[PDB]
């Protein structure tokens, strides 16, 4: 239950959850919600000042 | 006072198991409030993480 937390795994009955848990992430990148980001609108750049 | 012959160690050995027992229910206790110390870790570590993320 520390090993699902630390992000230094789970060995036992608790074997399962491994792979869901990496699916939620560490850090700021996370599988789940990059899912959500091919589908950003696509707003335009910025270009220096032109009259 | 005169007692058979077997019966003042059937006293001394139902002190044994007691003892014994008593022992177990000690070594489970200790262990039982290191989980709490692990917990309280984990949690004041992941705010001060939060934390260098977002200055950062």
């Amino acid at each position: 239950v520390s090993g699902l937390a630390n992000g230094n795994g789970a060995t036992g009955d608790f074997a399962g959850s491994n792979s869901q848990m990496a699916q939620v992430g560490d850090g700021d990148n996370s599988p789940l919600m990059n899912n959500f980001r091919q589908y950003l609108p696509s707003l335009p750049q910025s270009v220096e000042c032109r009259p | 006072m005169p007692v058979l012959l077997g019966i003042p160690l059937l006293l001394r050995f139902l002190g044994f198991l007691l003892v014994t027992l008593f022992g177990y229910l000690l070594t489970f206790l200790k262990k039982g409030f290191g989980k709490i110390a692990i917990a309280i870790s984990l949690f004041l570590a992941l705010i001060i993480g939060l934390n260098s993320i977002l200055v950062g």
